[PDB]
């Protein structure tokens, strides 16, 4: 339509279309919106549109239209600014400077036009950035003198330094050169005592203007780099802790200020400046308790009101107080005189930390952290925080979050579920709050016990029965295990459990026997010190927990068996043996009793209570007795597996029965979750099931493979072939899960390798793409893992099954395959590292691939494939490096040195992939290294094609100067000379290297960056 | 109906678009299309305060398909921040983004949110995300796949639009559903279609729900 | 929703089948819930997210309707739906609904029966 105009160049732009095309983008919707904003991109984009900016900011009615002429101005004055002829960039310079004048003079488009105005400011920054101060000299002089004829200059040039500071300050370590960062700082601080003189003028002459306000921000800039003598040998610490904390207009920012403060890098000698740094402290206490509210001030209350900046404000006064305190509470701990103050500040934060916003609350609790654990160990210190502290026990304790034992929880319609999900936040802040009751229980261990027990007493009486308060205190009381005295511990624990079961029985309905049941449960799981000493007590919480079992919430019994396994893995040796008062080892049993225990258990549940007794079982270790028990313990299984593998071998017809699988893969689920707990120990049980179950992964192979070819691609999908493929991967997760544990590895290869790679390897070859299972690879690397290097052939076997067919899978795209992708980089890099030979014997054309496959793992934004496939590349380059001048190394280093060097270089520098750029770097650190230590023997270059004698070194310099040259045309060749220069010198010095790829990196992105830069280090 | 302008910002991959689709229509996009420049989308949230309209304008974070970059934060009355806890880089780039865009807007209610916290192998753990503190924006762990906490960031951003903490989202109201008779005259297409989402599988059969 | 009666509550997701991308796409998880008007004892689906409580689904459990199998699935239903006004105005899907559980698949294709019988009345 008519919008598409501007963008025609060769006619003078209709400026009033423009501010059209700008307001329907702005200010439209829908279909016109979009047009309008396709036009407006392409018009930005294109290189001359530059041009048209002068035009813009004369004639446009629209700040948003002005906006945009900047933004093609920074692009321009970031990217392309000294290809321009003087005359050019002098002359822009001039009128981004005469316009922001202007708009600073008419103080109605000062008070309306702030986005214009900033980002015009900005623009001028990446002028000075380009320009400053080796071709303007005279800007800081002529900035400070036309701020006295104009207030509104005046603050609008605060805003133009801030930005200023920021951009060779704080943004300054990615986006420039080391150099050119180092240059700009050194201007700045060269200039900055008349920077300072006029920043401080302008706050002792002013009480709250919107000047003052800019300047502060300005000054919170300042702080991060500027020498201490500015902030302690004038009066801006007195100014920002009395004058400017009483007027809420210059509050946040003076608070935020005297926060960065608090971090200036100071002297430890000096009683003066201690003085100094008490007393701005002392003054901004004071101004907050007069003018803000007093130290008793419901804060909780406060925040949840949300009136004005109230939440940013106690916000900042946390951040304030914490960082002040963490570095200077020492100062205030001595002197009498200090006391309350010191009192009163933490008496703030203990206020602070009854807010109900989690992020605030993790912020104290840092603090609080950083306290107690002084508290702990410095001498003479704890007697003086007893009552903060007392109180801070109170707040921990009523706000403790849900472990990640506990798997049930209160939801929305006020109904007792299972977790849906694991909350990754709120388990770490429970181990914060865990960390911090711990210190404070050490610090008084009878305080903190005299609140619990008084806590559960008015439980106990039903006058504060809640599911949020049974919860939390029960929770404290896990939390804090291993703070007390076996003797102490011992009535607690006690007189907890038995309260709490008397809780359990007493309440009614199935959602609060749930609630305090999964309480008792992570109470009792904490404390395995005192179930090992007392049988009783272990014995009644184990039938307890089988107890729990049987009851109709699945979190309930998920939990019993979490539990049971938590209990078990600490007193497995009092289940082992047979105890006083017993006929028989508990162990014994439990494994007679699993039937009924586990009758009202859904298979997972089932397949943990398996892999508990199996913790149990490698406890006893004559060898013979634990054989024993595993064949008593797998009896169930081994049973429903001997009528099992009958049926299916007299007939492979029962196979197809859906009931069926779902008998084998839990059958097969049991073996997988006892050889977890058992490892090595398992090798009887396996050995039972062995042959037969390759044979059933043979038999359910074929059904899959003839499924597919009867109904399709779609039958991969369907219920059946998933139940079957399901049992594929349980059997290799049985096999690699041995073979990971293993202690008999000449059994391994002598037993188990052989049929294992004949049931396995030529099926995954010639099963089509989406039949095969990526778990396969997953127990090869297992296997090469463990015994690759007994196995020579065995590992050629595993290659040349699974390597060109897998990736066939993943070389179309990035997406496709995702879990094979994985395990295949994996595979190859286990191989790579243990049995290197696997690759000598491969084809010239497959090891072509190899190498074609680690380069494109390097092009990977997957971490988990780019991780591995730098790592292939540097081990592959190191193996190769070991065999010394041999024809295969002096071969290799001629088809695929520069292949690396390349490949390295274009990740490194494309921008998509800055997140393996340490690696990359070390890769090629080690490829340039190999050269200028001689390590290569053959020449890399072509016969004639360069002179005769001419060396590996000076043929690398030329290659990648011509790489470069073409890769990076808008490069001089002495940026590139310099560059390859430093880079080359720099190869055993990883950090500096690393320094100088970066400023490769800014250079690329800009024209005409100074080849000197890669002198820095 | 009063609306708001909201920005979303991050790095390219961290599922800004995945994170508005599903607010949008429910769906879970698995496929990485980058956005190229910005798609403006009007969502709407019931609340005992009445309907609140955000205008999410989901920005591109790829540098080459930035398009107008800080040119969209103009007038933005909120903002999301988004990141990746699978990949740091994206978190580095916090800082950045957050710089750009509070240089335009000054004085607005920002969301920082680290997605993909569904994934088990975290890079950037809870203890590490403290740059919200300091610069006073409200974080959340998010993820747009399991849906944890995605209701947050608006929840959040509409008690500070509006300035009333206790606002809550209130089920929509349910006008009685018409009874529609079916027309043969598309019919053939419709069980054509029919028959064609039976033989499609159902995507993650290995879910929950 | 208060002069309608909970003859049924299920916990669901709900998928519609996108024609022109080929695909399923999710439209919401939540309640499943079939509502007998009081006044015209007519049977309807109302689902809404979680959270959001934003409504998924909204149609009559027509007569004309019939469950049928997804290839990929043991524990979920497909049907046509002629008008859905979840989104506003009337539209037609291909509606698929999974449930945590083969028997609430087996449940909901009972009730869903039970309330297509009451309809036609
Ligand atoms: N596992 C997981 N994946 C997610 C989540 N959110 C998004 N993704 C995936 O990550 C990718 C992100 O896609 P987008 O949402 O397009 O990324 P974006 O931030 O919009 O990227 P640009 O538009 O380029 O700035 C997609 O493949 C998503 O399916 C999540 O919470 N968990
Ligand atoms: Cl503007
Ligand atoms: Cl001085
Ligand atoms: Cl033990
Ligand atoms: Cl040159
Ligand atoms: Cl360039
Ligand atoms: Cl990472
Ligand atoms: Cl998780
Ligand atoms: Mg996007």
């Amino acid at each position: 339509g008519a919008m598409e105009g501007i963008l025609d160049f060769s006619n003078d732009l209709d400026i009033a279309l423009l501010d059209q095309v700008v307001s329907t983008f702005y200010q439209g919707s829908g279909v016109q919106q979009k047009q309008a904003q396709e036009i407006l991109t392409k018009f930005q984009d294109n290189p001359d549109a530059w041009q048209k900016a002068d035009q813009i900011l004369q004639f446009s009615t629209n700040p948003q239209s002005k906006f945009i002429a900047l933004s093609i101005l920074d692009k321009l004055i970031t990217r392309k600014w000294k290809l321009l002829p003087n005359d050019h960039r002098i002359g822009i310079r001039n009128f981004v400077v005469g316009m922001i004048i202007s708009m600073c003079q008419d103080d109605e488009v000062f008070k309306t036009q702030k986005n214009l105005i900033n980002k015009s400011d900005l623009t001028l920054v990446q002028i000075l950035k380009q320009e400053w101060p080796q071709n303007w000299p005279e800007f800081i002089p002529e900035l400070i003198g036309s701020s006295s004829s104009s207030v509104n200059v005046c603050e609008n040039n605060m805003i133009v330094l801030k930005l200023l500071s920021e951009e060779v300050f704080d943004f300054s370590a990615e986006q420039m050169t080391q150099a050119k960062a180092l240059h700009l700082k050194n201007s700045m601080s060269k200039e900055f005592e008349q920077i300072f003189k006029l920043c401080f003028q302008v706050l002792e002459q002013g009480s709250s203007s919107s000047l003052i306000v800019a300047t502060l921000e300005s000054l919170l800039r300042y702080l991060h780099w500027i020498p201490y003598r500015y902030i302690y040998e004038t009066n801006i610490l007195e100014l920002l802790s009395t004058k400017f904390m009483t007027s809420p207009d210059t509050r946040a920012i003076t608070l935020k200020c005297l926060t960065e403060v608090s971090n200036l890098k100071i002297p430890q000698d000096n009683d003066l400046i201690k003085r100094q740094t008490v007393l701005f402290f002392q003054n901004t206490l004071q101004q907050i308790a007069t003018s803000v509210m007093p130290v008793t001030a419901d804060l909780k209350a406060t925040y949840a009101n949300a009136n004005g900046n109230d939440q940013s404000f106690l916000q900042d006064l946390a951040m304030f107080l914490t960082t002040y305190l963490a570095r200077n509470r020492a100062l205030l701990e001595s002197d009498e005189s200090l006391r309350e103050l010191l009192l009163n500040a933490h008496q703030y934060l203990i206020q602070l930390s009854k807010i109900e916003e989690r992020e605030l609350f993790k912020t104290t609790l840092d603090y609080w952290h950083n306290l107690v654990a002084d508290l702990f160990y410095e001498p003479l210190k704890k007697h003086i925080y007893e009552e903060i502290c007392s109180q801070l026990r109170l707040v921990i304790i009523e706000n403790m979050v849900r472990p990640e034992e506990v798997l049930v929880v209160e939801n929305d319609e006020g109904e007792i579920v299972r977790e849906f999900v694991k909350e990754s936040d709120t388990i770490q802040l429970y181990k914060s709050e865990r960390e911090v009751l711990v210190y404070l229980t050490h610090l008084n261990v009878i305080d903190t016990e005299e609140i619990m027990i008084s806590k559960l007493a008015r439980q106990i009486d039903g006058s504060e029965w809640s599911w949020h308060n049974i919860n939390t205190l029960s929770w404290a009381i896990g939390s804090i295990s291993g703070t007390m005295s076996e003797d102490t511990e011992k009535r607690f624990v006690v007189t907890v459990i038995k309260d709490l079961l008397g809780l359990c029985e007493q309440k009614r309905g199935k959602d609060n026997k749930a609630v305090v049941a999964s309480d008792i449960m992570y109470v009792v799981g904490q404390y395995p010190r005192f179930l090992k000493a007392h049988w009783n007590f272990l014995r009644t919480v184990i039938l307890k927990l089988f107890e729990f079992m049987h009851e109709t919430h699945e979190g309930v019994q998920d939990m019993a068996c979490d539990t049971f396994i938590k209990i078990v893995q600490k007193c497995k040796y009092h289940f082992v043996i047979q105890q006083p008062r017993e006929s028989e080892p508990f162990i014994q049993t439990i494994i007679r009793d699993i039937q009924k225990t586990t009758a009202d258990l859904q298979p997972q549940q089932v397949h943990t209570f398996y892999k508990a007794c199996g913790i149990i079982i490698s406890e006893e270790r004559s060898v013979a007795e634990r054989n024993r028990l595993l064949s008593d313990l797998m009896q169930l299984p081994n049973m429903a597996w001997d009528t099992i593998v009958e049926q299916s071998t007299a007939n492979p017809t029962l196979l197809l029965d859906s009931e069926t699988v779902k008998i084998i893969a839990n059958i097969i689920k049991t073996n997988v979750a006892v050889c977890t707990s058992m490892g090595a120990d398992f090798y009887p049980q396996l050995g039972h099931i062995y042959y037969n179950m390759l044979q059933l992964y043979r038999a359910v192979s074929s059904m899959i493979s003839a499924q597919v070819a009867a109904e399709g691609l779609i039958a991969t999908k369907t219920p059946k072939v998933r139940g079957l493929r399901t049992i594929k991967k349980e059997i290799l997760k049985l096999v690699e899960t041995y073979i990971s544990k293993a202690r008999n590895l000449d059994d391994v290869v002598k037993v188990l390798v052989e049929p294992l790679l004949n049931a396995v390897l030529e099926d995954y070859m010639n099963n089509v793409p989406d039949a095969r299972d990526a778990e396969v690879l997953n127990c090869m690397t297992t296997v090469v893992e463990k015994v690759g290097h007994m196995i020579p052939q065995g590992v050629i076997l595993i290659l040349q099954s699974v390597f060109e067919c897998t990736l066939d899978m993943i070389n179309k795209d990035f997406t496709e395959y995702p879990e094979h992708r994985v395990e295949f980089y994996k595979l190859l890099k286990v191989i790579n590292e243990k049995s290197f030979a696997a690759f000598l014997e491969l084809p010239p054309a497959a090891f072509k691939l190899f190498v074609d496959a680690i380069c494109w793992a390097f092009k990977h934004n997957n971490r988990d494939v780019e991780v591995n496939g730098l790592q292939i590349a540097l081990d592959l380059v190191k193996n190769i490096e070991r065999m010394g001048n041999v024809p295969f190394a002096n071969e290799f280093h001629k088809n695929y040195f520069f292949i690396f060097v390349s490949e390295t270089f274009f990740v490194l520098t494309d921008s998509d992939h800055k997140s393996g750029f340490s690696k990359q770097a070390l890769l090629l650190m080690k490829l340039i290294s190999l050269v200028y230590d001689n390590k290569i023997s053959v020449p890399l270059y072509q016969e004639a094609e360069v002179p005769q004698g001419t060396s590996n070194q000076v043929y690398l310099s030329q290659y990648l100067a011509n790489m470069l040259s073409n890769a990076f045309p808008h490069l001089t060749s002495e940026q590139i000379a310099s560059f390859l220069s430093a880079l080359t010198k720099q190869c055993k010095d990883l950090v500096v290297f690393k320094g100088t790829l970066r400023d490769f990196l800014v250079q690329i992105k800009e024209v005409g960056g100074d080849p000197t830069d890669y002198l820095f280090a | 109906q009063v609306q708001f302008k909201l920005v979303l910002v991050g790095d390219g991959g961290t599922g800004k678009t995945t994170f508005v689709k599903r607010h949008l229509t429910g769906e879970f996009e698995k496929k990485y299309v980058a956005t190229l420049g910005v798609e403006v989308h009007p969502l709407v949230f019931h609340t005992n305060r009445g309907p609140i309209k955000f205008n999410v304008w989901d920005t591109a974070g790829q540098e080459k398909f930035g398009g107008l970059r800080d040119g969209y934060y103009i007038q933005a009355q909120c903002a999301i921040i988004m990141f990746d806890v699978t990949s740091r880089v994206t978190y580095k780039n916090v800082p950045n983004w957050h710089r750009d865009l509070v240089r335009v807007c000054e004085n607005i209610p920002i969301v920082l949110c680290g997605n993909k916290v569904d994934i088990k192998d975290r890079k950037v753990k809870a203890k590490s995300i403290v740059f919200h503190r300091k610069k006073n924006l409200q974080y959340y762990d998010i993820s747009a796949k399991s849906n944890y906490n995605f209701e947050k960031p608006f929840l959040w951003l509409a008690r500070k639009l509006i300035g009333d903490p206790n606002l809550e989202f209130v089920a929509m109201p349910a006008l009685a559903p018409p009874e529609v008779v079916m027309d043969p005259a598309l019919a053939a297409q419709a069980e054509h279609d029919l028959e064609v989402a039976q033989t499609t599988a159902l995507p993650d059969e290995d879910d929950d729900l | 929703e208060e002069d309608e009666e909970v003859l049924y509550k299920v916990r669901a997701k709900l998928f519609r089948f996108d024609a022109d991308a080929k695909e399923w796409k999710e439209r919401g998880t939540g309640d499943c819930k079939f509502l007998k008007n009081k006044k015209t004892n007519k049977v309807r689906i109302l689902m809404r997210r979680d959270k959001t409580l934003k409504i998924c689904a909204n149609h009559i459990i027509a007569p004309e309707y019939t469950l049928k199998p997804n290839v990929g699935s043991d524990r979920s239903w497909v049907y046509a739906c002629t008008a859905d006004i979840a989104e506003g105005e009337a539209e037609a899907f291909t509606f698929a609904i999974r449930f945590g559980s083969k028997e609430n698949a087996d449940k909901f294709k009972e009730e869903f029966e039970k309330a297509q019988e009451i309809n036609k009345k």
